[PDB]
RNA sequence: ACAAUCUUCUCACAUGAGGUGUUGAACGAAAAUUUAAAUUUAGUUUGAAAUCGAU
């Protein structure tokens, strides 16, 4: 069946879609999850992919498995179908496009509030500024 | 009263140089095994930007007497001698009193004291504590946080490495500091077999140890 | 037909990816050929006959009596052994030594690849010890790669009885 | 008093001052003369910064944050054996405790855990203006996010007196790096400094805040407050006028 | 042919640097 | 431990003396005019 | 083809402005903010470490 597989020590800027390709070189991968931040997206450089076959992804092991590349050891082991999951799989050969969140935060600051909209966002500030002041 | 720091072999030599480092402004005394020793780490430490005296020179009984002499008047500053070197001299009013290796006299060690007092002693040699049960003498440990100790062993080894009378100084210091230790009398306290030898020459500013005959 | 494992060691060589980064690495460390020391003496003596410091040396250690006392002193921090030296007894002895001493070792493909990082025709054997501060980091890589792709693999098969 | 009409200072750096006190609550071998650090939080109307700037802002101040006894390392262009020719003609030994230059720095050490090691090996960290913007890289994280923020000192001269004058001035100046964001943090000091001297260097820091940082200047500026690593942030000044600002 | 990973990787870091050369 | 019990010899922390040997007729040779010099090397 | 352009300083008048580049993971204090997630951000760990968690 599919042959799950998630390397480890893999060489900074190994890209997914690069990863892949290299991958699929030696054998085709169903699927391709990569690892990333929550929020930044930063890959733990993971290769937690999932290849075609579980006998391509054996022969792709051996001869992955402790390759000095880029000066770190491929320590690439195939990953067993137990351990492989449906989560496992989700978000398999997708890209982690990330939103400028400080943009974002900066364009909402940004944005302008109405007096309405200023009243609303102040709230309760004085009480809050009260219940500090009364925590003090 | 007796300080005591658990401190192993490899790190002994990095927590005196933090030790050394943090009351540079203080006067302090440090007792070692070794008269080869005194010379090495006064070698070494002058070497490193760390003016300290000693008590060897050049093998000249005048100077050791001028440079206790002058240790005396000085109120601030660092020394290094024997056991045997301080053995009956006046001990003058010293902040800071402490013996690198375990010394070779136990009943005389407790003897002197009787500033503050110090012990450089391995995890595997704690039985010298237990001696001190039988000596009834009130001792204190004192614990250190090693993530604040200085690493300056990736440069200590390097420069050993590449200089000759301070490599000539070190072998022959680790050697009579191995023959003092073969040397000791009480065996079931420090044992030679049990040290790790090892971590003994990591101190000394060796990353592998010499081969020195026995 | 059967073969002592004394021998048998040599047959499984090291990989075809390790042993380019071994010598990509040992490249920067050939030892001066004699064209250009030539030259590099003759700048010192037209220095010394007008009117006139330097640094240690930096090259990889070559030389079977010359390899093994750096290997007893363990001076070796990896050795390099090539797997068909005309009468195998030279390094037969050479991976048991490597292996009592503690120093990392490799038997690489052919001695005419060892024998050009030494500007010589055949070299039977390479040590490296020093190694210059900027790639101190890299070195220890590859002791990890040989001590990966020949400790931790092989290792059984060093025992066995080959052929 | 050019904040909001009023200077409530003194009063409240005292008042914080005595709580800290009072908060009060072997150690030979790991014995420090380190203090409680001032950490003052400036509000404001509006996004101070824009985008990540990895340079701390020298913010001269009367009383000095970083004590003395810090070893500070400095990273100049090559050669080396010229700036530290200069260091050792300029008797800063004691200061100046080792210099590396940019290239070596960069190429001799690289690893994540070397990095490191130097990192802790020196207190304070001070780079040379000609390569000042390189310090983000060859760095990392492993200096930049880990409390290591070089200190931009201006050695291009080469001058004795110069490098006196940068080392004193970086010595008796504030660090502090601007970030994308409508507030800060500025670190005032230690506990050990005078409720008198802590009021001087807030006000230094607060003037050079609304000149240099705070595009509005105090106008700007929505609410100030002070407190220790772990005290509550009492508002040192809070603007009255932040209501029709706003709006 | 086969290609070796590293190969790709080098054009990678390349687009990455000529991005930033080019900002 | 290492095996070699014998103390570290001058030569492996002096600068060598093999070509510190080789340098001297080497200056004889420049001097005499024997060897043609590294400037006139360039203009031959 | 594991090779490539991450600047070793500029402009204006001793002074001002400028240099856009940061491994990952894990631990963790309480702050100021913005329209529940998002920005900054104390202080640490680490072989350029890694076995889903993508927002």
């Amino acid at each position: 069946k599919k042959g799950v597989l998630y390397v480890g020590r893999l060489p900074h800027g190994f890209y997914e879609k690069q990863m892949r390709m290299y991958f699929s070189q030696f054998g085709p991968v169903l699927r391709l999850r990569m690892s990333r931040n929550r929020k930044t997206g930063s890959s733990k450089h993971y290769a937690f992919i999932e290849f075609e076959s579980l006998d391509v992804a054996n022969v792709v092991a051996e001869t992955m498995h402790n390759y000095l590349l880029y000066g770190k050891l491929l320590q690439c082991k195939v990953i067993p179908e137990d351990q492989v999951h449906e989560n496992m799989f989700k978000g398999a050969d997708v890209p982690f496009k990330r939103i400028p969140h400080a943009t974002i935060a900066r364009l909402q600051h940004e944005k302008p509030l109405s007096k309405e909209k200023a009243d609303k966002l102040i709230t309760r500030h004085n009480r809050k500024l009260k219940l500090k002041k009364r925590k003090l | 009263e007796q300080g005591y720091v658990v401190v192993d072999s490899d790190k002994r030599f990095l927590l005196l140089f933090s030790f050394l480092k943090r009351n540079l402004k203080k006067k302090v005394i440090v007792f070692m095994s070794s008269c080869a020793s005194v010379k090495y780490m006064a070698e070494l430490l002058n070497y490193i930007d760390l003016p300290v005296l000693d008590l060897h020179g050049k093998q000249k009984q005048q100077r050791r007497t001028n440079t206790f002499f002058e240790f005396c008047n000085a109120e601030k500053g660092i020394l290094l001698c024997t056991n045997v070197a301080a053995r009956g001299l006046d001990i003058p009013a010293v902040d800071w009193i402490v013996q690198y290796d375990p010394p070779d006299d136990p009943r005389d060690y407790i003897h002197r004291v009787g500033g503050k007092s110090l012990m450089f002693l391995a995890p595997s040699e704690l039985g010298f504590l237990r001696y001190l049960k039988t000596a009834k003498v009130s001792l204190n440990e004192f614990e250190f946080p090693a993530n604040k100790v200085a690493n300056v062993q990736s440069q200590l080894e390097k420069l050993v490495s590449k200089n000759y009378y301070l490599q000539q100084s070190a072998k022959d210091g680790y050697r009579s500091y191995l023959q003092a230790y073969a040397s000791y009398s009480l065996k079931s306290i420090f044992d030679i077999n049990k040290l790790d030898l090892a971590k003994v020459a990591k101190s000394f500013g060796f990353a592998h140890p010499p081969n020195v005959n026995i | 037909l059967k073969v002592p494992p004394a021998i048998a060691q040599f047959q499984k060589t090291l990989d075809k990816n390790t042993a380019t980064q071994v010598f990509k690495l040992l490249n920067k460390y050939r030892p001066e050929t004699a064209a250009e020391k030539k030259q590099r003496l003759v700048a010192e003596a037209e220095a010394v006959a007008n009117g006139k410091v330097s640094k240690k040396p930096y090259n990889v250690k070559y030389g079977l009596n010359h390899v093994v006392a750096l290997i007893e002193a363990k001076k070796a921090k990896l050795v390099l052994i090539a797997s068909d030296v005309d009468p195998i007894e030279l390094v037969v002895f050479l991976p048991a030594l490597c292996k009592k001493m503690g120093v990392p070792y490799a038997i690489v493909k052919n001695k005419a690849r060892l024998g050009t990082v030494i500007h010589q025709k055949t070299a039977a054997v390479l040590a490296v010890t020093e190694v210059r501060e900027e790639d101190k980091n890299e070195l220890a890589s590859i002791v990890s790669a040989v001590d990966a792709n020949f400790s931790a693999k092989y290792d059984e098969s060093r025992r066995k009885w080959g052929g | 008093e050019l904040l909001g009409s009023d200077a409530p200072l003194e009063k409240v750096c005292s008042a914080l001052l005595e709580y800290e006190s009072k908060r009060k609550s072997n150690l030979l071998e790991d014995e420090q003369d380190d203090i409680e650090p001032v950490w003052l939080q400036l509000a404001t109307l509006k996004f101070i910064g824009n985008n990540r700037k990895l340079i701390p802002y020298k913010i001269a101040i009367k009383n000095p944050v970083i004590p003395s006894s810090s070893e500070a390392c400095l990273i100049v262009k090559d050669p080396q054996r010229v700036y530290k020719d200069l260091v050792n003609e300029a008797g800063l030994s004691k200061v100046v405790t080792r210099v590396i230059g940019l290239s070596k720095l960069k190429a001799k050490w690289n690893s994540y855990e070397q990095k490191r090691q130097l990192r802790d090996q020196f207190d304070i960290f001070l780079a040379d203006d000609r390569v000042i913007p390189m310090l983000p890289r060859i760095l990392g994280k492993t200096f930049y996010q880990k409390s290591k923020v070089p200190v931009p000192v201006k050695i291009s001269k080469g001058t004795a007196e110069q490098l006196k004058r940068e080392v004193v001035s970086a010595y008796g100046a504030t660090y502090f790096n601007s970030a994308p964001c409508s507030s800060f943090m500025i670190k005032c000091g230690h506990v050990s400094n005078t409720s008198t001297e802590l009021a001087e260097n807030v006000e230094s820091i607060l003037q050079f805040v609304s000149k240099h940082i705070v595009p509005d200047g105090a106008k700007g500026i929505a609410s100030i407050h002070l407190k220790t690593s772990q005290s509550i942030a009492i508002p040192l000044w809070n603007n009255p006028n932040l209501k029709e600002l706003i709006a | 042919t086969f290609k070796r990973a590293e190969t790709f990787i080098n054009n990678y870091r390349q687009r990455e640097r000529e991005r930033i050369r080019l900002n | 431990t290492p095996l070699s019990s014998a103390p570290e010899p001058k030569r492996r922390f002096a600068p060598s003396k093999h070509e510190q040997k080789r340098i001297l007729q080497l200056a004889y040779a420049i001097r005499k005019g024997r060897i043609l010099t590294s400037e006139q090397r360039a203009e031959r």
